[PDB]
């Protein structure tokens, strides 16, 4: 098992413009170890159609050329003002993967209570995802 | 459950 996590923020967050279905991508990170496969995260800050219109979407893609099909699990969690996770999801199992391939939530939070400053997941306007990602 | 927006 091969297990690497990324720390990410979008700044500015209440200020995007991706209407539906358009994406905020991630820098390309890495797994590391052996093969280097190289990876994405994808936001869609309004969804991805009507039927997620009112959540913000996460996808974890595989950007690499793999030797053979990737089995991964992932978890992808909010840091809040405070630093502590929260508002995780994830995979309940592995699940399969090759170039360009994407998996993740379509509906991972609703946008307004994300946009809610009470509940502490924008601090000074910026998301902070962290992915946590165990290639099998 | 996990979601894809792939064949």
């Amino acid at each position: 098992v091969v297990k690497f996590s990324y720390m990410w923020t979008i700044n500015n967050f209440s200020f995007c413009r991706e209407k539906m279905g358009e994406v905020i991508k991630s820098s390309t990170f890495s797994s590391g170890a052996n093969d280097k496969l190289k990876w994405c995260l994808r936001v869609n800050p309004k969804g991805l159609d009507e039927e997620s219109k009112d959540y913000l979407s996460l996808y974890l893609l595989l950007v690499s050329c793999p030797k053979s099909e990737v089995r991964a699990k992932f978890k992808f969690s909010i840091l809040n003002a405070k630093g502590e996770e929260t508002k995780a999801m994830e995979s309940q199992r592995a699940y399969r993967f090759v170039q360009g391939k994407d998996w993740g939530f379509k509906k991972f939070i609703r946008r307004d209570f994300l946009l809610d400053e009470a509940n502490g997941l924008l601090p000074d306007d910026k998301l902070t995802l962290f992915c946590e990602v165990s290639v099998v | 459950k996990a979601d894809t927006t792939t064949p």
